[PDB]
RNA sequence: ACGUCUAUUGGACCCGAAACCGAUCGAUCUAGCGACGUGCAGGUCUGACUUUAAUCAGGACCGAACCCGUGUCUGUUGCAAGAGACUGGGAU
RNA sequence: GGGAUUGCUGACUGAUAGUGCAAACAGUACUGUGAAGGAACUAAUGAAACUGGGCUAUAAGUGCGCAUUCCACCAAUACGU
């Protein structure tokens, strides 16, 4: 519904008022203008000084970083965006809501029970685990899964024990120290793409699961320490029914055409990412 | 006369949706034309919103 | 010529739901009819003067949208529309018996019917232009009236 | 504003406001895009005016729902009326400007062609 | 002996007998009340979750001109 | 058992049965809508309109 | 050779079968199957579960809605190219 | 072999004939679920059946319209008007 060459009268019109560098207006402009933000000039101008004028009455709101780092929340109108993270800050007493905003804008429409039932149950679960204390800080603009309106405490409970199952806690401990996304997965999934991974990374076989359960066992081990190896290296391989359960040979030998045979690429594979470009090339 | 009519993509002037029709190929259009597709749906709103 | 095409109850069936265009242009050379039925004398007199009425009805083709009427008496007759409302109908069954009795059959072309209710120009809102009596004694004057008389039959004398 | 389809309001005091002919092809081409423009949305409104006035009024127009309505050929004096006899002018010149439209699209070299069968 | 053509032949035959729906047209017309018919309308929009959405950029539009009022050129010509 | 009332009006089972595409789904029925086009019929199929 | 009359091959003075062989259309009547959905008033008997308790079973019984058509009568170019009345059979 | 123009072609037919159809809309109305079947109808004249009453009891002219051939203009090679 866009009049041709309004793009460039926006970013003109951004730069003439108020105070942003064009990159991030260009972001502004063109990356997060798909949908997510309304389009119109004064309008976007007007949520925008509304939100600057909530940097006083929240200690750590800064408006242009939280606006970069999450835009979707000149979506909504900024008197809802005060009353949603006050509400949600009475609800968590504890780090305020001015660092997380920033990163979570799932709390502008689902505050009350939602964000902070599911954040405190998250570190009751991960506390009832081996020592893991799950900061909000880390959490990314892409966790609107397991914070989203419609999961249960009970849900996130029952994928933090499945998460500890599928993988060792020592293991799911040090997949968990890097990219928290893996808990947005449900275990259902979670099980399946971790089993299409043993089956076509097998380090004891064929890319049939080879070496079935004494040193069939270890070999059995070995191909789970690989496949939570690879998950700590990298958190996106655990995306890999985007493309298939059986297109990860087929990105695995797009990956092998080049020199040798499979134990040479488990070495290889393990110490660099060369599985992202294969999967970019299949999408 | 076919001295003029040329390509012209750039011949919009930026009017709301007057310069639509000259960047899909348009001298003036009547200002009821464009009060039938209202312009004042957001404006009201963003009026509410500054008040 | 080109004319219009047989259609089929199947083929609309099989071939079903059209999508929506990706683009539209803005409509030069619109090609859209409309015309009103007969009005009230006194609605004739209304139109003369001001050139308003609370609810004109106008005939136009099946192909139309309440979104296109709308457009259309805003863009071009300056009026304001508050809502249409869209009948379709058939065309009335014609018979004109030959020279030989046959009776030729025709059928009129498909028409809808758009209801529109205006909305005064700008400032001059008071042509809307309209003692009590209870409503209890409304529905028991209503009670105690005399019937309607059933409907005679076109050969009975009355 | 609903005066112009409303009435001729010039019919109803005894006076013929057109008393002309219809638009030709060859006088049509020599008009420029904008001027057709006009044209068109003048005759279109003059369209719905006549169709309108002719159906206040019950005569059939384009001598084919004549034979429909049972009215004789020629000679029923109804094919005389002013407004069916300039409805028949109003639709030649639609239709004269349509074909000038679609000549002039033809007439054309490179993707601007694509452009101008887009309005028309 | 293809479908196309005789869906073809079919309309050809079609095109005789045309005009103002004698026949066996004038039943044939009533279908429009028994098989929900769409007509020749252009869809504005779709449903996402049985509410309709209008979109608007196919909202309609009418390029009117600025002013057809003392425009020089009038609907008919002078003999 | 009084007979006579064998037709029991569809509008369904007519256009699933005697339609255009059942018709043109076969080749054999292509040719009936073929011979019916070499008579001369006015109405090709029961479920043709405009 | 023409004319007429017979004869043979042709449908061969005309009309009339039951037929046989192909390949069109028909499960909107009816038979079976399949998918989805809906219905079975009121009571009676027997067995089981739980009982401070608003549960189930029987190709169970009597009996409306509903399905069928035993006997008699009427009707027999009839109301009907198989119907009506009264008795009947089934009705988780 | 097949599909359309022309026939100063017809001891072919002339509206129960000739195509199923000479017609405002014939493969139509109508019949059938369907494939499929499939009519009647020109303009005048007005026979019989039938039913009431009564009774008995000068192979020519003159006008128009063309075609043929003359003529004079012709593309100048079949005629072009
Ligand atoms: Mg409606
Ligand atoms: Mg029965
Ligand atoms: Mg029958
Ligand atoms: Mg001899
Ligand atoms: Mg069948
Ligand atoms: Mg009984
Ligand atoms: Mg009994
Ligand atoms: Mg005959
Ligand atoms: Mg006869
Ligand atoms: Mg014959
Ligand atoms: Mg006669
Ligand atoms: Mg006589």
């Amino acid at each position: 519904d866009w009049p041709p060459g309004y793009e460039a009268l926006l970013q003109t019109y951004l730069e003439q008022e108020l105070p942003l560098s064009a990159e991030e207006a260009s972001t502004l402009v063109a990356a997060a203008k798909k949908g997510l933000l309304p389009g119109s000039r004064s309008l976007i101008r007007t949520r925008f000084m509304h939100i600057k004028d909530l940097e006083p009455r929240f200690p750590g709101f800064d408006a242009r970083a939280a606006v970069l780092g999450e835009p979707r929340l000149l979506r909504h109108a900024a008197d809802k965006v005060m009353r949603a993270m006050l509400v949600f800050q009475d609800h968590w007493p504890s780090h305020p809501v001015g660092p997380l905003m920033g990163r979570i804008g799932c709390p502008v429409i689902r505050d009350p029970a939602g964000v902070g039932h599911r954040l405190y149950a998250l570190t009751r679960a991960l506390k009832t685990d081996l020592h893991y204390e799950l900061d909000p800080h880390r959490l990314t603009p892409e966790s609107e899964g397991f914070l989203a309106s419609g999961v249960s405490p009970f849900e996130l409970e029952a994928r933090v024990s499945a998460l500890v199952t599928i993988f060792g806690r020592e293991g799911a401990g040090r997949l968990l120290d890097v990219s928290l996304d893996v808990l947005t997965y449900a275990p259902r999934d979670l099980d399946r793409a971790v089993l299409a991974l043993r089956e076509v990374f097998s380090a004891a076989g064929d890319r049939g699961y080879g070496r079935h359960s004494p040193e069939g066992a270890a070999a059995a081990a070995a191909d789970r320490g690989y496949v939570t190896d690879l998950a700590v290296a990298w958190p996106g391989v655990l995306a890999l029914p985007g493309r298939l359960g059986g297109a990860d040979g087929v990105a695995r030998l797009l990956a092998r055409v080049r020199r040798a045979g499979g134990a040479r690429y488990r070495g290889a594979v393990g110490r660099r990412a060369l599985l992202s470009e294969v999967l970019e090339r299949p999408e | 006369t076919p001295s003029a009519g040329f390509p012209f993509r750039v011949r919009n002037l930026e009017r709301i949706w007057a310069e639509l029709q000259p960047d899909a190929d348009x001298x003036x259009x009547x200002x009821x034309x464009x009060x039938x597709x209202x312009x004042x749906x957001x404006x009201x709103x963003x009026x509410x919103x500054x008040x | 010529e080109q004319e219009t095409r047989l259609r089929f109850v199947s083929s609309e069936w099989r071939s079903g739901r059209p999508q929506p265009p990706e683009r539209r242009i803005p409509i030069c050379f619109p090609n859209i009819t409309l015309q009103m039925m007969k009005l009230t004398p006194e609605q004739m007199d209304q139109v003369k003067e001001t050139g308003w009425l609370r609810e004109v009805a106008f005939k136009t083709t099946p192909d139309v949208t309440k979104l296109e009427i709308a457009a259309f008496l805003q863009s071009v007759y300056g009026m304001n529309v508050e809502r249409v409302s869209t009948i379709n109908y058939l065309g009335r069954r014609r018979l004109a018996i030959s020279r030989n009795g046959k009776r030729l059959w025709w059928r009129e072309d498909d028409w809808k019917k758009a209801y529109v209710i205006f909305r005064p120009p700008a400032g001059q809102e008071h042509l809307l232009t309209r003692q009590q009596r209870p409503v209890i004694e409304q529905i028991r004057e209503a009670a105690r009236a005399p019937r309607l008389p059933p409907r005679p039959y076109p050969w009975e004398r009355r | 504003d609903v005066e112009n389809q409303g009435g001729l309001a010039c019919v109803p005091k005894p006076c013929v406001s057109s008393t002309g002919r219809g638009w030709k092809v060859e006088e049509l081409r020599l008009k420029s895009w904008q001027d057709l423009h006009k044209l068109w949305y003048v005759s279109l409104k003059e369209r719905n005016l006549l169709l309108t006035e002719m159906g206040l009024k019950h005569i059939p127009k384009d001598a084919a729902h004549q034979v429909m309505r049972r009215i004789p050929v020629g000679a029923a004096s109804v094919e005389e009326d002013p407004h069916r006899l300039r409805y028949t002018e109003v639709q030649n010149t639609l239709r004269h400007i349509r074909q000038v439209l679609e000549e002039r699209a033809a007439a054309e070299l490179v993707p601007k062609l694509r452009r101008e069968m887009l309005e028309v | 002996i293809g479908r196309e053509a005789v869906v073809d032949l079919i309309q050809q035959s079609a095109a005789k007998q045309s005009g103002i729906r004698k026949g066996w047209q004038v039943k044939a017309a009533t279908w429009v009340k028994r098989v929900h018919v769409d007509r020749g309308d252009v869809k504005v929009g779709r449903l996402e979750g049985g509410e309709f959405q209008v979109l608007p950029h196919l909202r309609p539009r009418y390029f009117v001109p600025a002013d057809l009022d003392k425009f020089q050129l009038k609907p008919y010509v002078e003999v | 058992g009084n007979r006579g009332n064998t037709y029991q009006p569809s509008r369904r089972k007519r256009v699933n049965r005697h339609g255009l595409e059942k018709r043109l789904s076969t080749p054999q029925g292509r040719e009936v809508l073929l011979r019916r086009l070499r008579k001369g019929r006015w109405r090709i199929t029961v479920d043709s309109f405009r």
